């Protein structure tokens, strides 16, 4: 109290009303997002299919911030849920299915989710 | 071209900043501003090469050095404006008819190289930094719109800035070999600068959400080999340059790529042409050009004032004309041409403006 | 059957040609490109010169003193000279970028040469009155360039998505290759921001041409539930699929198979716990057990704490490292830096110099306050860039184990304001956080509202 603060990505000062306020300091800053989908698009040897979902993988991964290998189930079922009309509109199903058994592969998904997300998607596709 | 007139300020300091005021009447005299030292001076021009020096500011702060100024008007109030900015990093918005120092902005954390105002929205201001970053200001609303800079932003101190003529986009060069295009005619910017106005500091709690631009829409190094001091646009292609004693006329893309067109991606670059000129090897030496955007000028360190015609087609054949004069030996920071490009001024490290009248 | 001297000079004739002919269209397309352009300028132009007509702008008039002298012999003018009155400076700063983790930094033309190859072609063809003559004539002329043999296979001239019309038919290894490669088994991402060392082998290891690939791929997840494989295929059944089938050191970590975490194993080497992510056996002696504490976990009573590592929440499954994933206040006091549960920090220039980092809410002594983000560079990467930081007084390099520094010079957190003193509030203590080294910044002793922090940069900088 009574010192004068500054927002650290403007250094503009901050007003009695703000009351001590600066939070630009979000989990997932935007150009995160932006280079991590760049980066993937600079590859050459990688189809635009596999592009695609890795791409829309890393910004659902980004936006949760999963930690746990436990959590790993949780974050397929959340993907389908939220990126599931995305997948299908885009035609990327086979990409996707692709990265299902790749995470099943890394132990990190049980067969179990592998196909209760490909049961959801195609739940998904039908409401079309 | 003649030389019709030489003044010199009291102050024996470098002036780097010569600009004339393009938003006089029909019929109003044609009225120019200098920056140096701690000094903002503004002139007006007359018949017979007189030029009448009519106002000037001083920093109460002995350390600060302007380095640039920009011309602009109230649209509420049909007066002219004159933003102006240095090493403390900060800018000063200067009212000649009120004689007073109206607003200013505390933000960049180094140097302001350069100033300037939107093509068609009088509010907007582009600030240039030091330390790394370009900044778009409201000026009417007092907030900051934009911070082009970050991750893929200048690696290095800014230098220079151009708006297109229609305003949809910023091209910025910089001391890290770089020329960065910012457009600002994007959904996100359109409703960053939209937002601004609606901004009432008196109906909230809450600052204004300034947009970080960590990306520009085009990057290059391949222009020049060592730091970019001046940028400009003609029409949709580049003219920029460096201490290689030359202004390169290039583009983004290959030769038929359209520049609305070009993805941020874009890896190839265009080189159209050339301006060959001599000792210009020292960094901080600006060309100008025309309204009409037909002339082009640029002075050397050694007082030597060069002027192009750009209305011919190959840059290679650009009709040069060398305006030198015995007294004019330093070195020519900037140049201004007046709307109509009847007057030429030039101001040099020796604390000199030279007046060249055309015809 | 034509002669080699000959064969070069028609080499050197055709390039020749051929440039002189690209450049001439080159210097055709530019002084298009400078009219188009030019109609541009006058369209806009006149634009603005008509929104201009449309504004009647007031002209400037005339005003401690000044003077201007005239060398061509005008009169000196003399101006009062209006004082701009004082506005303070904040201190100095350079751009960066926001981080809420590390991030790692690592440390003729094809066109003519075809054209003339088949220049000279046409002129072999005109001899009747792809031959190799006419590389030996070209490689002649261009050694650099390459052998004849070389520029022979250069003249000559990644796997299609199945979700694409030109899906072909590989193997299982090539349709995964990709996932395979890219993705970062430590932090669930493709092509991570933190670790570069691809995954090793066995980390992945537990009709139409889009079919086939995607039967190929699903009988090594599936074996011999063909009554499934067919409910993913779709476009199939069990008997069809059937039928087809019959015809302080970083951690990294280790990959020996058929071999024990023995005094040849890379972790055993570094003196590191074998983490979650080796490829040893369930049993390995050597791996980290986590801890069996029912709550708090911020004592040497706690295995975890007492090894500085911060909880794993695969391991630690009874304390609440593992639990409760929307909050990020715990049962568990030691998983502070994998949650990101920072405290307030506001910016402010500092009571010494520069800017500051001032804490806005109360702390106790030892609690988590930050962590000390940045750029993860090599110890080269490091030395190139202290010799241009030394040039500023600049020392924002923070060491984090014999391999890496953190750089928050270009990028890192509101932390990167806490200044240096020997007198500190705060310390910076690196723990091994689920394979990751990571500074944590935390209180010294208790800090109050709006006091400033500072922690001894000495210790962050000794790999002494
Ligand atoms: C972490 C920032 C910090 C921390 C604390 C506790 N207190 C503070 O006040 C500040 C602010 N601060 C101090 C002054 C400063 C200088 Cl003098 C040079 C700098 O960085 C060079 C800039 C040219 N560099 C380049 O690479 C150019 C030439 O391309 C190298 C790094 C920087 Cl990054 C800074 C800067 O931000
Ligand atoms: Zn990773
Ligand atoms: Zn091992
Ligand atoms: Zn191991
Ligand atoms: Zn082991
Ligand atoms: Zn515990
Ligand atoms: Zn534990
Ligand atoms: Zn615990």
């Amino acid at each position: 109290h009574n010192r004068l603060y500054f927002h650290s990505d403007t250094c503009l000062p901050l007003r009695p009303q703000e009351m001590e306020v600066d939070d630009e300091d979000e989990k997932d800053p935007e150009w995160l997002r932006e280079k991590t989908i760049t980066q993937i698009e600079e590859f050459s040897d990688v189809n635009e299919g596999e592009k695609e979902v890795m791409k829309l993988w890393n910004l659902h991964v980004m936006k949760h911030g999963f930690i746990a290998d436990n959590q790993m189930n949780h974050a397929c079922m959340l993907f389908v849920e939220n990126y599931g009309q995305k997948i299908i509109k885009k035609n990327l199903c086979r990409n996707f299915m692709l990265h299902l058994v790749s995470m099943h592969d890394f132990n990190l998904i049980s067969i179990m989710s592998i196909d209760k997300a490909v049961t959801k998607l195609r739940e998904m596709q039908q409401k079309l | 071209f003649k030389c019709v007139n030489s003044l010199k300020e009291d102050h024996n300091q470098p002036l780097f900043g010569v600009q004339f005021n393009w938003h006089s009447k029909e019929g109003d005299p044609l009225v120019f501003a200098t920056v140096g030292s701690n000094r903002v001076t503004l002139y007006e021009c007359h018949s017979q090469g007189e030029i009448r020096l009519l106002q000037s500011y001083v920093d109460a702060d002995a350390d600060e050095n302007f380095y640039t100024c920009a011309w602009t008007y109230d649209s509420n109030t049909s007066h002219p404006l004159l933003a102006v900015a240095g090493s403390r990093g900060i800018i000063r918005i200067i009212n000649p008819i009120t004689m007073q120092c109206i607003k200013h902005y505390v933000g960049h954390g180094n140097a302001i190289n350069e100033l300037k105002f939107h093509p068609r929205d009088p509010n907007l201001l582009l600030s240039v930094s030091k330390d790394h970053a370009l900044r778009l200001w409201n000026i009417q609303t007092d907030t900051l719109v934009a911070i082009f800079g970050g991750v893929e932003g200048h690696r290095d101190e800014v230098l220079s800035a151009d708006y297109d003529l229609l305003g949809e986009k910023i091209m910025s060069c910089g001391m890290d070999h770089s020329l960065k295009l910012w457009r600002i005619n994007s959904k996100r910017m359109m409703n960053a600068i939209k937002e601004s106005y609606d901004y009432n500091p008196n109906k909230t709690n809450r600052p204004f959400i300034s947009q970080k631009i960590h990306f520009p829409d085009f990057s290059t190094r391949d222009i020049h080999r060592n730091y970019v001091d001046c940028v400009r646009w003609l029409g949709d292609l580049i003219l920029s340059k460096s201490c290689e004693n030359a202004i390169v006329c290039w583009k983004p893309g290959k030769m038929e790529d359209d520049i609305d067109k070009i993805k941020p991606s874009e890896s190839n670059v265009t080189i159209l042409g050339r301006f060959d000129y001599s000792q210009c090897d020292i960094w901080y030496m600006r060309f100008s050009m025309d309204f009409w955007q037909k002339m082009l000028a640029l002075g050397n360190q050694v007082g030597k004032l060069y002027v192009w015609d750009l209305e011919v087609e190959d840059p290679h054949k650009a009709k040069c004309t060398t305006l030198t004069h015995h007294k004019c030996g330093a070195a020519i920071r900037q140049t201004s041409f007046s709307r109509d490009s009847s007057i030429l001024i030039a101001v040099c490290d020796d604390a000199s403006i030279w007046r060249w009248d055309r015809l | 059957e034509k002669g080699p001297i000959c064969w070069r000079k028609r080499v050197k004739s055709e390039y020749m040609r051929l440039r002189q002919l690209k450049r001439f269209r080159r210097a055709d397309e530019v002084k298009s490109m400078f009219n188009s352009n030019r109609q541009k300028i006058q369209e806009r132009t006149e634009i603005l010169n008509q929104e201009w007509k449309q504004r009647r702008i007031q002209p400037v008039h005339i005003m401690r003193e000044c003077s201007v002298t005239s060398d061509l012999d005008f009169p000196k003018q003399v101006i009062p000279l209006k004082t701009l009155n004082a506005v303070a400076s904040v201190p100095i700063m350079y751009s960066w970028s926001p981080l809420q983790q590390n991030f790692m930094v690592e440390d003729i033309n094809d066109e003519i040469f075809v054209e003339l190859v088949n220049a000279l072609g046409q002129l072999d063809r005109r001899d009747e009155k792809p031959s190799d003559k006419i590389f030996e004539a070209i490689s002649s002329m261009f050694p650099d360039k390459g052998t004849a043999e070389e520029l022979k296979e250069k003249y000559k001239e990644c796997t299609p998505n199945i979700d694409g019309p030109n899906a072909k038919s590989v193997q299982r290894e090539q349709s995964l290759h990709s996932f395979h490669t890219l993705f970062c088994r430590r932090c669930f991402k493709y092509d991570c921001f933190l670790h570069p060392f691809h995954a090793t082998p066995n980390t992945y290891k537990r009709w139409s041409g889009a079919e086939a690939s995607m039967f190929r791929v699903l009988i090594g997840t599936y074996y011999d539930n063909f009554c499934a494989i067919a409910r993913l295929i779709g476009t199939k059944t069990c008997r069809q699929v059937y039928e087809f089938r019959v015809k302080v050191y970083n951690y990294q970590p280790c990959d020996h198979p058929r071999q024990p975490c023995d005094n040849s194993c890379p972790c055993v080497i570094a003196q590191n716990f074998c983490e979650k992510f080796c490829q040893c056996s369930s049993e390995c002696q050597n791996r980290f057990p986590g801890c069996r504490c029912k709550a708090q976990c911020n004592t040497k009573q706690c295995p975890c704490y007492l090894a500085v590592r911060e909880c794993d929440p695969d391991l630690c499954l009874t304390c609440g490292a593992a639990d409760h994933w929307d909050s990020k206040n715990v049962s568990c006091k030691n998983c502070s830096i994998q949650r990101g549960s920072k405290k307030h920090l506001l910016l402010a220039p500092s009571d010494v110099a520069g800017w500051g980092i001032f804490i806005k809410d109360p702390v106790q002594k030892n609690e988590f306050i930050s962590e000390n983000c940045g750029e993860i560079i090599s110890q080269d990467e490091a030395d190139r860039r202290g010799k241009v930081y030394d040039k500023y007084m600049c020392s924002f390099l923070f060491n984090l184990n014999n391999d890496f520094v953190v750089d928050a010079t270009r990028k890192g957190n509101k932390i990167r304001f806490a200044n240096h003193s020997v007198n500190p509030n705060c310390y910076a203590k690196v723990m091994m956080v689920n394979g990751d080294h990571r500074i944590g910044i935390f209180a010294k002793r208790a800090i109050q509202t709006g006091e400033e922090l500072f922690f001894d940069y000495r210790y962050s900088q000794a790999d002494a």
